[PDB]
C-alpha cells in the first residue's frame, strides 16, 4: 500500500496559476506524476502540461503550477502516479480578479464633469490587461452612458469621464463596473448629484461616548466643533436637535432642540436622560437597547454669510460598553484536544476594543487580556464526549457591573473520525498581531495512543492566501513528540490574512486507510504590501500661498504608476461617503475567500473544504465535491 | 419668493442722520415655526443704536450673541436676530434704529433675510432704502432683456465752453453727432421715448441714419425732471454705440450716463444778446465737425 | 542700498517672462515693486534689504521654473 | 489714493477647482530598496482652503495600493472670501457676501473694498463711478461687505471684487462666477 494524495482549491481560476500539491505516502524511490486537466464531462485538455517526479529526496512531496485557459463550469483534474491514477472533479470561476472605482470626488454639481479610474486586477492584487463594461447608472437605477473598454498595456489603470448634464436626475448615482468574462460578478461606487457650493468651514460632533448607556442619567453629552477649511477657530451660533433611528425609521425629540453660541470654536450640548424617555416613550427604558441615537448640528456664523449642517448617526444604545463575537473561533472541537477560542471583543460602533478582560462560565481565575485587533484566545480542555460544547464568555471588566458586561454563547460539535479512531490533530498558535517580517510559531498537537503514534512520522500543511495555495511543505515529527513546532515565516505575500491546514495520514483501525487533519485561520496586520507616502517635498519652510508653485514628494514602489487627485476638504463637509480606502480593498479581497469556517471541520473531509480546499487520494479518502460558486449561508 | 414667511420691511426716519428699521415676517403655515432667523444687512454707513439692540437682547424668544450685540458702529454691518418661534396668525413684529455715521452720497439697500434654521431653502430676502421703492434700485425692462440706470441720467447739466465741446465729442465711444427735432413724444410706466427727426448729421459711425430719417430715443421715467425735452425744439446730442438698443435700423438710442444733452435755439432765436453765445459756439462746433472730422 | 533699485530694473525683463507662469509670480512682483519704490523713497534700511531679497527669491524661483 | 495698491495692478485669483492635480507618476526613478521616490511640481490653484491629495499605486509586482491622504493648507494673512450662491434668477436682486479676513496676530487692517463693474450685472458700479467702501478690520478677525446687485443676462455670469490694504503693500481680489438662469 502506498498512497497517492491530490490537493487544490476547491475552487479553480482561469488564466492564472493554481498549484496542485502531489504527495506519495508510504512508497519506495521515484515516482513519475502526470497532472492534466480536462473539460467536465468529456476530453478537450485543457491543460496537459506539468509533469513532475517525487523523491525520498523531498519525501514524496511535489508542486506543479498550472495554468487553466481561456450552468456552472467544472473541469476535471486527473494526476497519474506511475500506473496508479488519481481524479477529482473541481468547480471553476470565470471570475478574472477585481475592480475598484475611484471618483475624484464623492459629490457633483450638474454639468459638472466626474472623473473616474477604474483598477483592474486578479485574484491576488496584481494589475493585469482585460477587457471591462462600465455603466452610470442613474439614481431610479438606469444606465445612462457606457465604454467597453480594455486594460492591455494600461497597466492596470482605466482613466475616464463623464459630463454631467445640466439637466439630470438630483441624488446617488452608481458607477457598476464588470470584467466581459465575469458579467454577474459586478463592482460599484456611489456618488451624489446635487445643486450645493463648497462651505467654509467644516463642522464636527461627537459623542463623549461613543454609545448611549440607558442608565447613564448625565444624558447623551455631544461636542460641537467648528473651524475653517484652513484652521482658524469658527466664532458662530448653533442649532442641534437630536432623535431616534429604529431601524432605518427616525423620529425628531423636538423637545432636545437647543440653540448654543460656539466660542474658540466650540459649544457644547446635551440630551438629557429625562428628554429622551419622555420622547420615545416606550413602555421601559430596556426597549430603546439596540436602537440607535441622532445627534444633528447646523452652525451659522456670525457675519450671517455661511452656514453648515453635520450630523452623527448612529450611536447604539446599550446596557453594555462591549459586544463579543464567536466569529473568529471555529466551532469543532476535538474531544480530549482543548478548544481554542478566539473572542473577539468590539465596542458598540464596531471598532475592536483593547485591554479587555473576557473569562468563561463562572471562571473563576482563568480569564485574558484583548490585545489590539480585539482578540483574546481562551482555551479549555475537551473530554472524550460527543455531546455539542457550549461555552459562554463574559467581559470581566474592572470599574464596571454584573449588568454592564456584555455575554454570548457558542456551540462546537465534535470532530467525527475514521470508525471512532479517537486520532485527532489540533492545531494552536499564539494571538498576538501578525506583522509581516515576523515569524511565527505553529504548534502541532497530537492525540492517539502510544500503540500508534511511532507511524506518524510527518504532518503536511498547506497554506492558504487569497484563495491560492500559497505555500505546503512537511513538518516532521520524531515518535514520543507530542507537539511540534513548525517556525513559520510570515512575508508580505501573507496580508491580509491566511488559513494553515495540516494532516497526517496512517493506516489503523483495521488496517483500515485514515487521514486525519485539521485547520486554523490567521490574521495579519493589514496594510500595503508595497508602501506610498505623500509628503511635502518642500524641505522647511511656512505656509504656501495660492497661486504658488508647491513641490511634492511621492515615496513608494519601483516602476510603480501613481494617480493623485485634489480635493478641496470643503467638498467633504457635503459628502464624506464612498472614498476610496485600502482597507475597504483588503476587505473586498477577504469576502472573496474560497474558505468559510475560521477552521477544522465535521471530518478530516470538513477541514479541507471548509478551508478552501479538495482532498483525493488512491484509497478514495476525498472531500466532498464543491459546486457552489459562494460560501453557504 | 417669500412661500413660508410672509415679509414686511419698513424705512422711516426718526422723530447724525438716524431712521427706524422695521419688519415683520408672518408663517405661511398651520402653527408656529421652529428658531427662525434675520440676516440683516445695512445701508452703507449705518449700525445699530447699541441701545436698542439689549431691549431686544434680553427678551422672550429674542437673542444677539454677546458677541455681535457688543461689536457697536464700529464695523458691525451683519446681525443676527434669533426669533425663538415665529407667528401664522398675524406676524411678529420688531423694528430698532440705525444711524448712519459718517454721512456720504449714494448709499446701498440693506437686505433682511429670514429662515427657520433647519431650511435656509424656504427663506426670503426683501430689501429697503431712504428713496428707492421697495429696496429694489433703478432698472429698465423691456420683455425679456434689461439693464442699469441707478446712476445719475444725463450728462452734467462749472461753464461749458466751445474747445470743451469739441473734445468729448471726439472721445473714442462717441459714435454719432446729430442736430435734431423731438418730432413726437410717447410717455409709459417704464420708459418715455423721443421720437427725433435728424436734422443734420455732424459725425457719423456705424449708425447708416441719413438726415431726417427720423429715430428713436428711451429714458427712465426717473429721468424726466432733469432732461425736461420739449416737442417741436431742436437739440445737439451725440452718444456711445454702447447706447444702442435694438437691432437694426429699430434701435433705439438710449440717453445715458455718458449722453451729451443740450438744447439748439431755434434759428431766430440766435438773436438775443443772451443766446447768440450759444449761437455761435454750436455753428462754430458744426462748422468744425463737418470740415475736419475728428483729429484721431 | 543702490543694489536693490537695480534688481527693480530687472522686474520688467521678469514679470515680462513669469507671464507663461501662475498669476502668483507676476503678482509678487507687483506686490514687491510697490514696495521697493516707496522703501526707496524713505531710505529705510529695513524696508529697502526687505524688498532686495523679496526680489532676488522671487526672480530666482522664476529663473528655476523657466529652465525646466 | 495716497500709499495703496492701485486696483489696475491687483490680478485677481480665479482658479477655484473642487478637484484637480488628476495626473499620472511612473516611479521608473532610479529606486533605492525596493523604494522608488518622485519628486513633483505643481503649482497651486488659487483657493484658500485644505486640498486633501489622494495618491493611488500600481505595481505588477505589488499589487494596488491606496495611500493615506496628504494634507495641503494654503493660507495668506489677508484675503476676500466672495461667496456667491450657486444660481440666481434673471432680473432677481439679490445679495452676496465678500468676507474680508484678517489673520494678522496683533495688527489692524485699514482695507479699501471695490466691487468691479459688470455690464452683465446692475450694482452701484457704473462704468465711470467705482463701488469703494474703506474699512478698519481688527486682527484675527473677519469683516462682511454685502453687495446688491441684479443679473441681467442669463449665462455663466461672473462677479469680481478687489481689495488692497493701505500703508501696507498686501491686494486681493477674486473672480467667481455663478449660474443666472431665466424666470
Amino acid at each position: 500500500s502506498p498512497m497517492y494524495s491530490i490537493i487544490t482549491p476547491n475552487i479553480l481560476r482561469l488564466e492564472s496559476e493554481e498549484t496542485m500539491v502531489l504527495e506519495a505516502h508510504d512508497a519506495q524511490g521515484d515516482v513519475p506524476v502526470t497532472v492534466t486537466v480536462h473539460d467536465f464531462p468529456g476530453k478537450k485538455l485543457v491543460l496537459s502540461s506539468e509533469k513532475t517526479v517525487l523523491t525520498p529526496a523531498t519525501n514524496h512531496m511535489g508542486n506543479v503550477t498550472f495554468t487553466i485557459p481561456a450552468r456552472n463550469k467544472f473541469v476535471t483534474v486527473q494526476a497519474t502516479f506511475g500506473t496508479q491514477v488519481v481524479e477529482k472533479v473541481v468547480l471553476v470561476s470565470l471570475q478574472s480578479g477585481y475592480l475598484f472605482i475611484q471618483t475624484d470626488k464623492t459629490i457633483y454639481t450638474p454639468g459638472s464633469t466626474v472623473l473616474y479610474r477604474i483598477f483592474t486586477v486578479n485574484h491576488k492584487l496584481l494589475p493585469v490587461g482585460r477587457t471591462v463594461m462600465v455603466n452610470i447608472e442613474n439614481p431610479e437605477g438606469i444606465p445612462v452612458k457606457q465604454d467597453s473598454l480594455s486594460s492591455q498595456n494600461q497597466l492596470g489603470v482605466l482613466p475616464l469621464s463623464w459630463d454631467i448634464p445640466e439637466l439630470v436626475n438630483m441624488g446617488q448615482w452608481k458607477i457598476r463596473a464588470y470584467y466581459e468574462n465575469s458579467p454577474q460578478q459586478v463592482f460599484s461606487t456611489e456618488f451624489e448629484v446635487k445643486e450645493y457650493v463648497l462651505p467654509s468651514f467644516e463642522v464636527i460632533v461627537e459623542p463623549t461616548e461613543k454609545f448611549y448607556y440607558i442608565y447613564n442619567e448625565k444624558g447623551l453629552e455631544v461636542t460641537i466643533t467648528a473651524r475653517f477649511l484652513y484652521g482658524k477657530k469658527v466664532e458662530g451660533t448653533a442649532f442641534v436637535i437630536f432623535g431616534i433611528q429604529d431601524g432605518e425609521q427616525r423620529i425628531s425629540l423636538p423637545e432636545s432642540l437647543k440653540r448654543i453660541p460656539i466660542e474658540d470654536g466650540s459649544g457644547e450640548v446635551v440630551l438629557s436622560r429625562k428628554v429622551l424617555l419622555d420622547g420615545v416613550q416606550n413602555p421601559r427604558a430596556e426597549d430603546l437597547v439596540g436602537k440607535s441615537l441622532y445627534v444633528s448640528a447646523t452652525v451659522i456664523l456670525h457675519s450671517g454669510s455661511d452656514m453648515v449642517q453635520a450630523e452623527r448617526s448612529g450611536i447604539p444604545i446599550v446596557t453594555s460598553p462591549y459586544q463579543i463575537h464567536f466569529t473568529k473561533t471555529p466551532k469543532y472541537f476535538k474531544p480530549g484536544m482543548p478548544f481554542d477560542l478566539m473572542v473577539f471583543v468590539t465596542n458598540p460602533d464596531g471598532s475592536p476594543a483593547y485591554r479587555v478582560p473576557v473569562a468563561v462560565q463562572g471562571e473563576d481565575t482563568v480569564q485574558s487580556l484583548t490585545q489590539g485587533d480585539g482578540v483574546a484566545k481562551l482555551s479549555i480542555n475537551t473530554h472524550p464526549s460527543q455531546k455539542p460544547l457550549s461555552i459562554t464568555v463574559r467581559t470581566k471588566k474592572q470599574e464596571l457591573s454584573e449588568a454592564e458586561q456584555a455575554t454570548r454563547t457558542m456551540q462546537a460539535l465534535p470532530y467525527s473520525t475514521v470508525g471512532n479512531s479517537n486520532n485527532y490533530l489540533h492545531l494552536s498558535v499564539l494571538r498576538t498581531e501578525l506583522r509581516p517580517g515576523e515569524t511565527l510559531n505553529v504548534n502541532f498537537l497530537l492525540r492517539m495512543d502510544r500503540a500508534h503514534e511511532a507511524k506518524i512520522r510527518y504532518y503536511t500543511y498547506l497554506i492558504m492566501n487569497k484563495g491560492r495555495l500559497l505555500k505546503a511543505g512537511r513538518q516532521v515529527r520524531e515518535p514520543g513528540q507530542d507537539l511540534v513546532v513548525l517556525p513559520l515565516s510570515i512575508t508580505t505575500d501573507f496580508i491580509p490574512s491566511f488559513r494553515l491546514v495540516a494532516y497526517y495520514t496512517l493506516i489503523g483501525a483495521s488496517g483500515q486507510r485514515e487521514v486525519v487533519a485539521d485547520s486554523v485561520w490567521v490574521d495579519v496586520k493589514d496594510s500595503c504590501v508595497g508602501s506610498l507616502v505623500v509628503k511635502s517635498g518642500q524641505s522647511e519652510d511656512r505656509q504656501p500661498v495660492p497661486g504658488q508653485q508647491m513641490t511634492l514628494k511621492i515615496e513608494g514602489d519601483h516602476g510603480a504608476r501613481v494617480v493623485l487627485v485634489a480635493v478641496d476638504k470643503g467638498v467633504f463637509v457635503l459628502n464624506k461617503k464612498n472614498k476610496l480606502t485600502q482597507s475597504k480593498i483588503w476587505d473586498v479581497v477577504e469576502k472573496a475567500d474560497i474558505g468559510c469556517t475560521p477552521g477544522s471541520g465535521k471530518d478530516y473531509a470538513g477541514v479541507f473544504s471548509d478551508a478552501g480546499l479538495t482532498f483525493t487520494s488512491s484509497s478514495g479518502q476525498q472531500t466532498a465535491q464543491r459546486a457552489e460558486l459562494q460560501c453557504p449561508q | 419668493t417669500c412661500n413660508k414667511f410672509d415679509l414686511k420691511v419698513t424705512i422711516k426716519p426718526a422723530p447724525k442722520n438716524t431712521m427706524i428699521l422695521e419688519i415683520c415676517t408672518r408663517y405661511r403655515g398651520d402653527q408656529d415655526a421652529t428658531m427662525s432667523i434675520l440676516d440683516i444687512s445695512m445701508m452703507t454707513g449705518f449700525a445699530p443704536d447699541t441701545d436698542d439692540l439689549k431691549q431686544l437682547a434680553n427678551g422672550v424668544d429674542r437673542y444677539i450673541s454677546k458677541y455681535e450685540l457688543d461689536k457697536a458702529f464700529s464695523d458691525r454691518n451683519t446681525l443676527i436676530i434669533y426669533l425663538d418661534k415665529v407667528s401664522h396668525s398675524e406676524d411678529d413684529c420688531l423694528a430698532f434704529k440705525v444711524h448712519q455715521y459718517f454721512n456720504v452720497e449714494l448709499i446701498q439697500p440693506g437686505a433682511v433675510k429670514v429662515y427657520a434654521y433647519y431650511n435656509l431653502e424656504e427663506s426670503c430676502t426683501r430689501f429697503y432704502h431712504p428713496e428707492k421703492e421697495d429696496g429694489k434700485l433703478n432698472k429698465l425692462c423691456r420683455d425679456e432683456l434689461c439693464r442699469c440706470a441707478e446712476e445719475n441720467c444725463f450728462i452734467q447739466k462749472d461753464k461749458v465752453t466751445l474747445e470743451e465741446r469739441l473734445d468729448k465729442a471726439c472721445e473714442p465711444g462717441v459714435d454719432y453727432v446729430y442736430k435734431t427735432r423731438l418730432v413726437k413724444v410717447q410717455l409709459s410706466n417704464d420708459f418715455d421715448e423721443y421720437i427725433m427727426a435728424i436734422e443734420q448729421t455732424i459725425k457719423s459711425g456705424s449708425d447708416e441714419v441719413q438726415v431726417g430719417q427720423q429715430r428713436t430715443f428711451i429714458s427712465p421715467i426717473k429721468c424726466r425732471e432733469a432732461l425736461k425735452l420739449e416737442e417741436k425744439k431742436h437739440y445737439l446730442m451725440w452718444g456711445l454705440s454702447s447706447d444702442f438698443w435694438g437691432e437694426k435700423p429699430n434701435l433705439s438710442y438710449i440717453i445715458g450716463k455718458d449722453t451729451w444733452v443740450e438744447h439748439w435755439p431755434e434759428e431766430d432765436e440766435c438773436q438775443d444778446e443772451e443766446n447768440q453765445k450759444q449761437c455761435q459756439d454750436l455753428g462754430a462746433f458744426t462748422e468744425s465737425m463737418v470740415v475736419f472730422g475728428c483729429p484721431n | 542700498a543702490e543694489e536693490l533699485r537695480t534688481l527693480l530694473n530687472k522686474s520688467n525683463v521678469y514679470a515680462l517672462a513669469a507671464g507663461s507662469l501662475n498669476p502668483y509670480y507676476k503678482r509678487t512682483i507687483m506686490m514687491n515693486e510697490y514696495r521697493a519704490k516707496a522703501a526707496l523713497k524713505k531710505n529705510d534700511f529695513v524696508s529697502m534689504a526687505d524688498a532686495k531679497v523679496a526680489l532676488e527669491k522671487i526672480y530666482k524661483e522664476i529663473d528655476e521654473i523657466i529652465n525646466r | 489714493d495716497e500709499d495703496i495698491i492701485a486696483e489696475e495692478n491687483i490680478v485677481s485669483r480665479s482658479e477655484f477647482p473642487e478637484s484637480w492635480l488628476w495626473n499620472v507618476e511612473d516611479l521608473k526613478e532610479p529606486p533605492k530598496n525596493g523604494i522608488s521616490t518622485k519628486l513633483m511640481n505643481i503649482f497651486l490653484k488659487d483657493s484658500i482652503t485644505t486640498w486633501e491629495i489622494l495618491a493611488v499605486s500600481m505595481s505588477d509586482k505589488k499589487g494596488i495600493c491606496v495611500a493615506d491622504p496628504f494634507e495641503v493648507t494654503v493660507m495668506q494673512d489677508f484675503f476676500i472670501d466672495l461667496r456667491l450662491p450657486y444660481s440666481v434668477v434673471r432680473n432677481e436682486q439679490v445679495e452676496i457676501r465678500a468676507v474680508l479676513y484678517n489673520y494678522r496676530q496683533n495688527q489692524e487692517l485699514k482695507v479699501r473694498v471695490e466691487l468691479l463693474h459688470n455690464p452683465a450685472f446692475c450694482s452701484l458700479a457704473t462704468t465711470k463711478r467705482r463701488h469703494q467702501q474703506t474699512v478698519t478690520i481688527p486682527p484675527k478677525s473677519s469683516l462682511s461687505v454685502p453687495y446688491v446687485i441684479v443679473p441681467l443676462k442669463t449665462g455663466l455670469q461672473e462677479v469680481e471684487v478687489k481689495a488692497a490694504v493701505y500703508h501696507h503693500f498686501i491686494s486681493d481680489g477674486v473672480r467667481k462666477s455663478l449660474k443666472v438662469v431665466p424666470e
